[PDB]
């Protein structure tokens, strides 16, 4: 087998090397350990086919950090084949010189590296390029020492628009690990010239030519309705990645914009439709679109406002597609599509992902909290899954009734006595807990409350933390409120809280209140069942320095994340 | 009448899970529909796909009644499959085996020793707080027996019911007085396990 | 008593699977799921020996297909492993150089033998010869 | 196609047809069962489950399937329902008390949309002490006459002896069968 | 920015791997499987994975799933591009995307994969350029790559100048279980197989409302499209400044436009379904189809798929036009029609049974979807009105189209 | 393979 | 023939348009 395959290899017949060189690819591919025969196919690396040269190259590659001492014998191969008249060949050689990562291998390409910076031929100059980047990532030290920065500037400025899309792209990269520190920004003629090559480039070129301009930042009305201009055609690309770079460019000009102008108008117009093409991508690219949409909602929530039916999850929608389609609707959620936002959500309700529901339930609460405009509708929509006889719906609408009541509890009256007898043998803790607040909180309207908690405190020295909290408070605003028919049970509930009660919160609280009681129960009233101020609900939105900064990053991992750009990488 | 062998090398040749379950639920149609005829015939080979489709991991909700029928049948291979299906895809909060207790008390005078000893080991394995309460005196009248081949499964049967039901103890006090003298090594081992339950 | 033996495959697919405590079907496919990865995830020199959910999950496969039991904590250890190496040699005298492909084939058989074998958790024979006579029998019957 | 095998075995008699045997508990199902299948009395302990048996008579096996009365049992009659063709219903006359009970029951199982083909059988047991009614005050009780779509016929039979159940065998044979 | 995109297989092992930039370990694959396994047990799988401070993007393949692995906040857009540029070069150089070809055409792959792209940044993506330089059964790269035109390769000559276009319409329907529709888009899709001699600049004309508003025509039949996408031969600059739809076209079926709009019109079909599903003793479908198209106009291959119960057993089918053959497989039954004229009325009553026990856990309501498909149909009304082909040359060229009307998201909501 | 050898090799 | 609608000619420009 290796003896074999290293005596097939020792030979002089092409025929024999050709085999061996594929079974070394199928072994390494199949996940055999071919490192220790590196240096034997050392020896048979100069050869006049192509087909080998390549497999050659790429076993070198993956077998140089396993073997850094070996690889000082393929130093004199890539210096000669740096001048072979096939362009093919000396791109290949010159991605696989930066492909090795030996420190003292990449010291000796410097010299084909600046003897190709100025190669005549486009792909020549892109793998020139991208041999530099790979050189100055391995080592910046080096990069700055061979004076590159200069020969990658001068490449913007030439022709063949794939090679200079290509050394904007590697200028970028060097100048993204730089430390910000002589950056290579360009005065709006440099500006000029890559628009004048953004029609020239290729899908891939686009990318890298939109990327340079999310960097820049306008400083005159006139120069960012030109770009603005020239990106407009990037909104007509079949690439959606070209559209979403043109998209974040366009959301980072419009910062600089006046609205008083009619370009705003304009771009706002023209920004929906692209959206709406967006969202109709395949379902990996679904996901980016949406957090794009998310991200760029919070800036500019008025160029999406009449797009709510494409908002709708598919019935073949992904979970992960599905999940960010509420999040959307939640956000464009608005009273002209109040009626929608309801029907989608019952039809979602009758899904079978359980994760699904109770998403769909956390966005029909949200949205009857932000309106109040359609809090009955909620209400009533509540009381239907309720009556649905579902286990995690019933839960799910307990907790949307018990947060609507800390909200919008002056005109929840109606809604205690259906709440009263509804299944209350469930255990869930954020929904016993949910029904005891609501039912302290309101009882006034249940004339069989006391008889409800009855149930309730069977278990209350070992049923939670929070529900026994909850519980006692419960107790506490029904003895204040109606104390002849709950005289006992204020007492019992002291006694087991303040006795058999171990919770250092819980007994501190059952102390509070048993001093409260014994101190002066009229002034209980006023100070246990005060009327409490408006419940501040927590923004959703992003803090508006972290907007601006993911303004800039779009179309990256942190946009995914809703996270940082530094607080995500390690 | 698709075998058992030939569902398995199928379930073989499947590759993807998704193909596999499509193939599962292919097999469960025709086994739904020659069920739903009321066939008698190749009542155990559906009988048999549907043990392994379960134990594959799909529902098997509908192949309960079928159980049930073949239970009660005359067939030694279709009584050994319905006792198969109860042991199986038959438990107490499955609530289908309260019908299964008429079966039991028929099949507990039968004859045939492997029918009864069958049936005593499905009543061992699937012992239930109702079931046990109507067949406890059928456990100790078996355990009196001279059968040696029986009396392990009389003695199984009692400590599984012992077990299920700990108030039916009173019951086996008299039934395994005098019985160390077994020269059986299984007879003295289930005595000395009912005494150590008991 | 054995509340569960279950017949696995190093790939995870299951051969065998007897449970003596009822279990609703979620859970139970819980449980299996839980000790297959339990299972799949441990090392050769970890004893055989796991004391899941205060079980003594005991596993030893002989072959790439691997065997778990599932005992309270009243009796000996070593006690299942004999039992195991008993049931495994009475089904291979039964069946005859049995391997992975006849298991799945002869899983109403296998079921039939550890039935006739074992009940309700509890060993039923002691002797090798004894049940293996009483199967060929009731195979004979029809 | 051809359906000449079908005649040929039609010749000599092919059709089968089903029967069902449902009814309270102690109700003389068992023992009625055992007459019509063997032809003697046997004394049965209360059936907890069903008894399944089949009976050849006149070219035609009708099978019949005994279910209890008993009220756990009670609520598993919808099981029987499949696959099934025929119904046969035994009463109680002796039992005042339950005779409430057991028109209920049949009120309940005859309000299924799934139990539909399946005309009434209803079978007068205990037909042997001075306290049984007679095949019109029973009917009367249990109100046959108010069941639509429903074709029922009442026949009184005596489970010491076994007078009668001929005649109802034939007369389900002329309700299923529409033949010479 | 993916660290190298891997091909992998069913069962977790890799069928091809190809590092660009080498800050990523390859050892990090491994966990990849059981990261994906708890997601999926879990619910929180996604396509991009993450192990530490290393994000594992992946796709599902036909087979395979093609994880780029990343370190940095590289750009996940341009990775998902990169990735279908990659399987579309695949489905071109290999008819088939399973192990069988991974397996096979290891030799050309490995080329294809280093001159794809280099150091993350994806530098060829022409399927047909990179034939010309990459086979599998070299010379020196071609210039057009290196020229502005990579999407048309100069010197192509044939003996004939034939262009098929194809009108292809995705009709999409959202009909909610109340009877109304909610999502109804239209989706056009300009697709031309051009087979001519050299490079000709496709000079495209239609019926557009914009266009006939700016020529001042705005009073016939004229489509506003909401949204068009050009290929990557169309020029941005034309469109942008008079909708002048001016581009090289390729050597090939390519897609040069594809309309993008909704729909204020009827149902081309009418579909009213009903449920008569006893308690566990029966169910019916009371199915009807009311076909909202013109009389002129046959649906060929209609394919209505009716979702029938998960534990239903032994059907009877009682229709007047069409097939119906209820598939275990999809758990469902297809009201398959060969030729469905337009203005036909089909009724079909579904009768099956049921099993006695109830079952365990729901099984939801899927939604009833069609597969209708009638060719020759414009129901957008856009009428295309020239084509300018013009060569240095000169020749007479003689384009083909072909308009087809299929049912595309045209879901029906369940009761 | 691996499942056809003997599980005891007996 | 062919399934989807025949081909069908096209033209070359607006004529109407000048
Ligand atoms: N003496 C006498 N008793 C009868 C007669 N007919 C019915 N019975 C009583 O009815 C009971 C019915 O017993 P079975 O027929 O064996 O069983 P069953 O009718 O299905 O009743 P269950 O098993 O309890 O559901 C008997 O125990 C008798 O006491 C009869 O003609 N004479
Ligand atoms: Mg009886």
């Amino acid at each position: 087998e290796i003896f074999e395959l290293k005596a097939e290899l020792n030979s002089d017949k092409k025929e024999k090397k050709k085999e061996a060189v594929k079974k070394v690819i199928a072994s390494m591919t199949v996940g055999k350990d071919v490192s220790a025969l590196f240096p034997d196919v050392v020896n048979c690396m100069q050869t006049d086919n192509l087909e080998l040269k390549k497999l050659v190259y790429l076993y070198l590659m993956n077998y140089a950090k396993s073997q850094p001492d070996m690889a000082i014998m393929a130093v004199n191969t890539f210096v000669k084949d740096c001048e072979d008249p096939n362009p093919l060949i000396r791109a290949l050689a010159v991605r696989t010189m930066g492909c090795i990562r030996v420190d003292k291998i990449t010291e000796y390409l410097c010299e084909p590296l600046r003897k190709c910076l100025k190669d005549e031929d486009p792909y020549v100059r892109k793998t020139a390029a991208v041999c530099v980047a790979k050189l100055h990532d391995i080592n910046a030290q080096l990069v700055e020492d061979q004076g590159f920065l200069d020969t990658l500037k001068d490449l913007i400025s030439d022709s063949n628009p794939m090679v200079v899309a290509n050394a904007v792209a590697a200028l970028s990269e060097i100048a993204e690990s730089h430390p910000s520190s002589n950056l290579l920004d360009l005065n709006p003629q440099s500006i000029n010239k890559l628009l004048t090559a953004l029609n020239e480039c290729t899908e891939w070129g686009q990318i890298f030519i939109l990327d340079c301009l999310a960097n820049y930042m306008p400083k005159d009305d006139r120069e960012a309705q030109s770009i603005c201009e020239r990106v407009t055609p990037r909104l007509s690309h079949a690439n959606s990645a070209v559209v979403l770079s043109a998209v974040k460019v366009l959301m980072k000009f419009m910062e600089m914009l006046s609205k008083d102008l009619d370009y705003y108008g304009t771009l706002l117009k023209k920004l929906a439709p692209p959206l709406v093409t967006l969202l109709s991508a395949e379902p990996e690219l679904q996901y980016v679109a949406l957090r794009n949409i998310n991200l760029i909602v919070q800036k500019r929530p008025e160029i999406l406002k009449h797009e709510m039916k494409v908002f709708f999850v598919k019935y073949n929608d992904p979970i992960y597609v599905k999940l960010e389609k509420l999040d959307i609707m939640i956000r464009l959620a608005s009273q002209a599509n109040i009626a929608q936002v309801l029907a989608e959500l019952r039809e979602y309700a009758t899904e079978v992902d359980v994760d699904f529901v109770r998403k769909a339930v956390r966005a029909i609460g949200r949205c009857a909290i932000k309106v109040e405009q359609s809090a009955e509708r909620c209400v009533s929509t509540l009381l239907d899954l309720i009556q649905t006889k579902v286990n995690y719906v019933v839960q799910e609408a307990i907790v949307v009734i018990k947060d609507i009541f800390r909200k919008y509890p002056n005109k929840y009256e109606s809604v205690i006595a259906t709440l009263c007898e509804n299944l209350d043998s469930l255990d869930e803790p954020e929904a016993r807990a949910a029904m005891i607040w609501i039912v302290g909180e309101y009882a006034e309207r249940i004339d069989n409350a006391d008889e409800l908690l009855e149930s309730f405190l069977e278990g209350f020295h070992d049923k939670s933390t929070q529900v026994q909290l909850q519980l006692l408070t419960a107790i506490v605003k029904l003895f204040l409120k109606k104390p002849t028919e709950t005289q006992e049970l204020v007492q019992q509930v002291l006694s087991l809280a303040t006795q058999d009660s171990d919770n250092p919160d819980l007994r501190d609280r059952g102390y509070i209140y048993w001093r409260l009681l014994s101190t002066d129960p009229v002034a209980a009233k006023e100070v246990v069942l005060a009327e409490k101020p408006l419940i501040s609900e927590e923004t959703d939105l992003i803090e508006p320095t972290l907007l601006d900064e993911l303004i800039c990053y779009i179309g990256t991992l942190a946009s995914v994340y809703h996270k940082p750009p530094s607080a995500f990488v390690e | 009448p698709i075998r058992l062998r030939e569902l398995i090398r199928t379930i073989r040749t499947a590759r993807t899970q998704a193909e596999e379950r499509e193939m599962i639920q292919k097999e469960c149609a025709a086994i739904r529909s020659s069920f739903r005829e009321e066939d008698n015939t190749y009542r155990c080979r559906n009988v048999a796909k549907l043990l392994y489709m379960h134990m594959l991991g799909y529902p098997a909700h509908f192949g309960q009644l079928e159980c049930l029928k073949l239970i009660a049948s005359q067939k030694f291979t279709d009584k050994r499959i319905g006792y198969l299906g109860a042991m199986l895809l038959l438990d107490e909060r499955q609530d289908v085996h309260l019908l299964m207790t008429n079966c039991i008390k028929n099949d507990l005078n039968h004859s045939t020793q492997f029918v009864q000893g069958l049936a005593l080991c499905t009543l061992g394995c699937m012992g239930s707080s109702e079931m046990c309460r109507d067949l406890a005196g059928e456990v100790e009248k078996l355990l009196k027996t001279s059968n040696s081949y029986l009396r392990k499964k009389a003695a199984l049967c009692a400590v599984h019911v012992i077990r299920k039901v700990p108030e039916l103890m009173e019951m086996f006090l008299p039934a395994t007085k005098n019985l160390l003298n077994e020269k059986n090594h299984g007879v003295l081992h289930t005595s000395v396990v009912l005494l150590t339950e008991m | 008593m054995i509340h569960f033996i279950l017949l696995f495959s190093r790939q995870g697919k299951l051969r065998l699977q007897k449970w003596y405590i009822t279990l609703p079907d979620k859970e139970r496919k819980k449980i299996t799921r839980e000790i297959v990865q339990i299972i799949l995830s441990r090392g050769h020199r970890t004893s055989s020996f796991v004391d899941w959910k205060e079980l003594k999950l005991v596993y030893k496969r002989y072959a790439s297909l691997y065997f778990c039991c599932a005992i309270e904590n009243q009796d000996n250890e070593l006690l299942t492993l004999e039992i195991v190496h008993r049931y495994v040699e009475l089904l291979d005298k039964y069946f005859g150089n049995v391997c992975e492909l006849d298991i799945i084939f002869n899983f109403e058989k296998a079921y039939f033998i550890l039935d006739e074998f074992i009940i309700g958790g509890e060993i039923q024979e002691t002797s090798k010869k004894i049940a293996v006579k009483a199967i060929e029998d009731s195979d004979m019957l029809q | 196609g051809n359906i000449f095998a079908n005649l040929f075995k039609g010749l000599f008699g092919k059709k089968e047809m089903r029967i069902l045997m449902v009814g309270l508990d102690a109700a003389g199902k068992t023992t009625i069962l055992y007459k019509l299948k063997l032809g003697e009395i046997v004394t049965t302990i209360p059936t907890i489950g069903f008894n399944v048996e089949t009976v050849e008579y006149k070219n035609i096996s009708f099978t019949v399937w005994d279910v209890g009365g008993q009220d756990k049992i009670r609520p598993l009659w919808r099981h029987y329902f499949q696959n099934t063709q025929g119904l046969i219903f035994v009463v109680d006359s002796n039992d005042r008390e339950r005779v409430n009970e057991a028109r209920e029951e049949l009120m309940r199982m005859l309000a299924e949309d799934e139990l539909r083909d399946a005309v009434l059988l209803v079978f007068a047991n205990k037909q042997d002490l001075p306290n049984a009614m007679n095949a019109a005050e029973i009917t009367d009780k249990l109100g046959l006459h108010s069941l639509r779509h429903r074709n029922w016929y009442i026949q009184a039979t005596c489970a010491t002896s076994g007078d009668g159940l001929y005649e109802g065998l034939d007369w389900l044979s002329n309700q299923l069968r529409n033949q010479k | 920015s993916a660290s190298a995109v891997y091909v992998l297989d069913l069962k977790g092992k890799v069928l091809i791997c190809r590092n660009y930039r080498g800050d990523v370990d390859m050892s990090e694959v491994e966990h990849f499987m059981p990261i994906l396994m708890e997601k999926e047990e879990e619910g929180m799988l996604s396509p991009i994975l993450a192990h530490g401070g290393v994000r594992f993007m992946w796709i599902k393949h036909n087979n395979l799933y093609l994880v780029a692995t990343s370190k940095k906040n590289a750009c996940v857009s341009l990775v998902f591009s990169f990735l279908y540029k990659v399987v579309q070069v695949f489905s071109e150089y290999f008819k088939e995307l399973e192990e069988e070809s991974i397996r096979d055409n290891f030799v050309i792959i490995y080329e294809l994969l280093d001159e794809l792209m280099d150091f993350g940044y994806p530098q060829t993506t022409d399927s047909k350029i990179l034939q010309e330089y990459i086979t599998q059964e070299a010379p020196r790269p071609p210039a057009t790559v290196t020229n502005a035109v990579s999407w048309r390769s100069e010197g192509i000559k044939y003996r004939k100048n034939e262009v098929f276009l194809d009108v292809i319409e995705a009709v999409n329907l959202l009909v909610s279980a109340n009877g109304n529709v909610l999502r109804s888009e239209i989706v056009g899709s300009i697709k031309m197989r051009v087979f001519l001699s050299g490079m000709p600049e496709l000079r495209l004309g239609l019926n557009d409302k914009v266009l006939f508003d700016n020529t001042g025509r705005g009073k016939s039949k004229s489509v506003e499209l909401e949204d068009v996408k050009f290929h990557q031969c169309v020029r941005l600059s034309r469109f942008e400044n008079d909708r002048t739809i001016s581009f090289i076209p390729p050597d090939g079926e390519f897609e040069l436009m594809s309309y993008r709009l909704n729909t204020h019109v009827k149902p081309l079909i009418w579909i009213e379904s009903v449920i008569e599903k006893h308690s566990h003793s029966r169910i019916e479908y009371m199915v009807k189809a009311k076909s909202q198209f013109k009389r002129r106009s046959t649906a060929n291959n209609v394919e209505i798929h009716i979702p029938v119960p998960n534990d239903a057993d032994s059907p009877k089918f009682k229709t007047t036009v069409g097939s119906v053959k209820w598939v275990p497989e999809n758990s469902e039954i297809v009201w398959s029609v060969k030729s469905f004229p337009g203005g036909k009325e089909y009724l079909m009553r579904a009768h099956f049974g049921l099993p006695s026990v109830e079952a365990e856990d729901k099984e939801g309501k899927p939604p009833i979807s069609v597969k209708f498909e009638i060719p020759y149909f414009t129901t957008s009304g856009i009428q295309v009105r020239y084509l300018k082909i013009i060569e240095k040359s000169g020749y007479q060229a003689l384009p083909w189209v072909r308009y087809i009307t299929q049912n595309g998201d045209y879901q029906l909501r369940t009761q | 393979k691996g499942e056809n050898t003997s599980l005891l090799h007996p | 023939d062919r399934k989807g609608g025949s081909y069908s000619q096209a033209a070359g420009s607006d004529s109407a348009q000048s």
